[PDB]
DNA sequence: AGACGGCTGGCACGACTTTTGCACGATCAGCCCTGG
DNA sequence: CCAGGGCTGATCGTGCAAAAGTCGTGCCAGCCGTCT
């Protein structure tokens, strides 16, 4: 699968995702400190088949259970300071260019 | 129609992995045919980390032993695998009942990731609400709908749930939010990956909006006849030796030539199927013509089987994406608009249209059929139903919820 | 605190509990060395 | 079994007193090994398994 | 840890190549001749009992060629790594040690006093240790445990191993092709060159 | 609260394509034997 | 000694019909929102 950098990852509160954009990218000017999400990105893990519990679970929430494996950027434990600017390179031909 | 050739032309219809492997398989038989950093840092992740906590706490020998049994049956994805009674039977005891193991298995419920090793969903969520502050407005409500009446909640319907369980539409809905903001599957909290998965073959040329027959990187199995062993052919000692050397040499030349033949065939073969299909790439994944092998052999200068075998197990790669040649095969679909369509294009459109809709009022089959007819595609309502239910897309009437 | 796998864990356990004792055991580097020496035509093993 | 002697018999190391060294007999090396390797292949890239 | 079959015999590099010649001190053979025999040439003789020739002499390819037709099949000789093993295994240490001691104690001279006690001490140390000289030339080869040699996980495209199993896979495939060629009755020159390459690997 | 109509999903006919086993005697120029 | 005929090693052709998978597409059964 194509791990798409989103702005609505799992296992993370809304307070921590209040610094991100609509396309999932830290606002330029934010005072990112300690270890926080910088560029959300979820890897598409090979989903399973039937297994009842999942079916029930999936319906309960949706677009989370048996979906992906959260693994963003996260500022290195020991780095701080305002983020000047963010650059972004995309492979020509890919239908994206969200924040680009 | 040949033995010594019938396979020498079926030996390419496989992947390069196997080809290399079988080429080595026969690279021993013919003597004359031939071709720090030990700092692997370790980690934890709810197996070692879970075990790490076990030691710190005060658990006795019989309890510690039991602890590992249950802490080792904890599937990485989330909860444990086997049932509780299983665990009692795999201790190998008769004096030890469920109660004894219950505690040891209950104590772990409160470790690093609250909810680890829960088993059967309900218990997990329920526990997570226990460590919460009792001065929470929707504490009792959530708990009441956690022990029972879960099935209804799971369904798209919610009005029948509130009327029976003595719940209001206003407050109860907000209790939902506290159950919704509760993260089941806490076992993956301390989980992560680091994979790759990528194969090369025929790349792209990228010349004025065109990618082609380009070149071959690393797929040619170095098959150069040995010259130190070949010098002894003519000056052989016995008849045995001479026969041996000549037989092996002729077969080597045969294999050299068959390998070279196989290369070229697939070398320039990657420019007509993909050209006959210049809409899926450039225009996009929507815009796709039906193509058939039978029609591909008609376009190119060769037989159907010949081309079928080359194309099989040949992952292609363009800066636009990498797809296997065999995957390009698609059936038919009347359109009446200057060219037929494919069901993959049906599936992608169904999906991009379900994506761009009203979330509260879902899109449908007859609606989708009508939308298609508007754009000029004219398909059946079944094909849409099938392509929708094939992609594990849930029913859109069952996908509705409270806006 | 350098090589022993169970040793560092037991030391951590004893310090968290408040016992302040030590069990020598055996480091892993010597075992790696023995395994690397046994890879050739040389025999070596610990005796009593 | 007992699930108690199997866990406690994990650090049965001696004092390693009087360490010696000798030659490796061709018949004694087989006692160290369990199987025999025959294929140079290590890991397949299809499913990531040996 | 595992091991490799290695049907074809092969000597060890730490012996007979260090500062003292371990195999050279047991056979009283110069280092050049021993190195030339292990490289699959010079066609050293094994026994030469009935034939009028020494047991530890050298007979070049032309020498063996023009001597085989004179003595027939009586003059047996080998030209591989197993020749040294076969010549070494047929040696009586307890009988030769007493003779060497008597010769060194009776015939004393300026140059005879030295360069002879070393061999006697080596034979005594080898006998008192219980080891066997033929154990120097190994038949199997134990491999390094795989956990101690990681594969150096790279970006993902190519594993780029630690070049420790490369020698291993080379020896494995060489022994495999050698064993496959041995079952087809290959010519002597081809199989000799292949076993020489296996010995070198 | 149940009939009416829309929605949805499962199943199967049939035209078209995907693939898969079938081991073949036939053939052409160099080499060797022979008449002019 | 040279050209004609027979022997034989080299060298080709990488093809073709047969049994199964695939979706256009129609039929048919179950279920729910709403007005009666």
């Amino acid at each position: 699968g194509p791990e798409e950098i989103t702005a609505d990852i799992p296992n993370v509160g809304e307070a921590a995702l209040s610094k991100l954009d609509e396309s999932g990218i830290v606002y330029i000017g934010a005072e990112v400190t300690g270890g926080d999400i910088l560029v959300g990105k979820v890897t598409p893990k090979g989903e399973t088949q039937l297994t009842p519990e999942e079916k029930l679970l999936r319906a309960i929430f949706g677009e989370k259970a048996s979906d992906v494996k959260d693994s963003s950027l996260r500022v290195p434990n020991g780095v701080s300071g305002t983020v000047i600017d963010v650059q972004v390179f995309t492979r020509d031909g890919v239908e994206k260019d969200k924040r680009a | 129609m040949t033995p010594q050739l019938q396979q020498a032309i079926r030996l390419l219809q496989l992947s390069t992995l196997e080809l290399q492997q079988e080429l080595q398989q026969a690279l021993e038989s013919n003597p004359l045919l031939e071709e720090p950093v030990y700092q692997g840092e370790t980690t934890q992740t709810l197996q070692d980390y879970l075990m790490w906590q076990v030691e710190l706490t005060p658990f006795t020998d019989t309890d510690r032993a039991i602890a590992t049994s249950i802490v080792d049956a904890v599937d990485d994805t989330g909860y444990l695998t086997i049932q509780i009674e299983d665990i009692v039977d795999s201790i190998g005891d008769d004096e030890i009942g469920l109660e004894e193991v219950e505690a040891v298995l209950k104590r772990i419920q409160r470790f690093d990731p609250v909810g680890v090793a829960a088993k059967d969903l309900r218990d997990c969520l329920l526990i997570q609400l226990s460590q919460f502050a009792k001065e929470t407005p929707w504490l009792e409500e959530a708990r009441l709908i956690i022990s029972d009446h879960l099935d209804l909640l799971a369904n798209h319907d919610f009005r029948t749930l509130m009327r029976v369980t003595r719940l209001k539409e206003e407050v109860l809905k907000e209790a939902v939010n506290l159950i919704q903001s509760l993260d089941p599957r806490p076992g993956q909290s301390i989980q992560t990956s680091e994979p790759e998965y990528v194969i090369p073959d025929v790349l792209v040329r990228k010349v004025s909006g065109r990618w082609t027959v380009e070149l071959n990187a690393d797929s040619i199995p170095r098959l150069k006849i040995n010259q130190q062993y070949a010098a002894m052919g003519n000056s052989a000692r016995n008849d045995a030796d001479g026969q041996f050397i000549r037989s092996n040499l002729q077969e080597a030349r045969w294999l050299i030539k068959s390998l070279e033949s196989r290369n070229d065939t697939l070398l320039r073969v990657s420019r007509c199927i993909v050209e006959q299909q210049q809409a899926f790439f450039e225009q996009g994944e929507e815009y796709m013509k039906p193509m058939v092998l039978a029609d591909i052999a008609q376009a190119v200068e060769m037989h159907e089987s010949t081309i079928s075998r080359v194309t099989t197990q040949k992952y292609l790669h363009s800066p636009r994406g990498i797809f296997e040649l065999k995957y390009f095969f698609s059936s038919h679909v009347n359109t009446e608009g200057g060219g037929e369509a494919s069901s993959t294009a049906i599936r992608a459109l169904v999906k991009k249209l379900i994506a761009a809709e009203n979330p509260a009022k879902p899109l449908s089959d007859s609606k989708l059929t009508s939308m298609l007819s508007e754009q000029g595609i004219m398909v059946a309502r079944r094909t849409v139903a099938k392509y929708r239910e094939s992609l594990s897309i849930p029913p859109s009437n069952q996908r509705k919820q409270l806006v | 605190k350098s090589d022993d796998v169970n040793g560092r864990t037991k030391m951590y356990k004893n310090i968290v509990d408040g016992n302040h004792q030590m069990e020598p055991g055996m480091p892993e580097s010597f075992n790696v060395l023995l395994k690397e020496i046994r890879s050739l035509g040389i025999n070596i093993e610990l005796e009593d | 079994k007992d699930l108690l002697k199997f866990l406690k018999a994990q650090t049965k190391t001696e004092e390693f007193d009087a360490i010696k060294i000798a030659l490796a007999s061709p018949d004694m090396i087989r006692s160290w090994s369990f199987g025999e390797v025959k294929k140079p292949e290590t890991i397949n890239y299809r499913t990531f398994k040996p | 840890m595992g091991h490799i079959e290695l049907a074809s015999p092969t000597a060890h590099i730490w012996f007979l190549k260090s500062l003292p010649s371990r195999i050279g001190l047991l056979l009283d053979m110069p280092l050049r001749d021993i190195e030339r025999v292990l490289y699959f040439e010079s066609y050293v003789v094994i026994e030469g009992g009935m034939t009028n020739l020494e047991r530890q002499q050298i007979l070049t390819e032309e020498q063996y060629l023009d001597a085989l037709e004179e003595f027939g099949d009586e003059f047996d000789a080998k030209m591989g790594a197993e020749a040294i093993q076969a010549l070494l295994k047929s040696m009586d240490l307890e009988q030769e040690c007493e003779q060497l001691r008597e010769e060194l104690n009776e015939t004393n001279s300026e140059t005879k006093r030295k360069k002879l006690t070393k061999r006697i001490k080596l034979l005594e140390a080898f006998v008192q240790s219980g080891n066997k000289p033929e154990w120097m030339i190994l038949t199997v080869l134990p491999v390094l445990p795989p956990d101690l040699r990681p594969l150096v996980p790279l970006d993902g495209g190519r594993f780029a191993t630690s070049d420790l199993n490369d020698l291993y896979r080379r020896v494995i495939n060489r022994n495999n092709r050698l064993k496959r060629l041995l079952d087809l009755a290959a010519p002597d020159i081809i199989v000799r060159n292949e076993k020489r390459m296996l010995q070198e690997a």
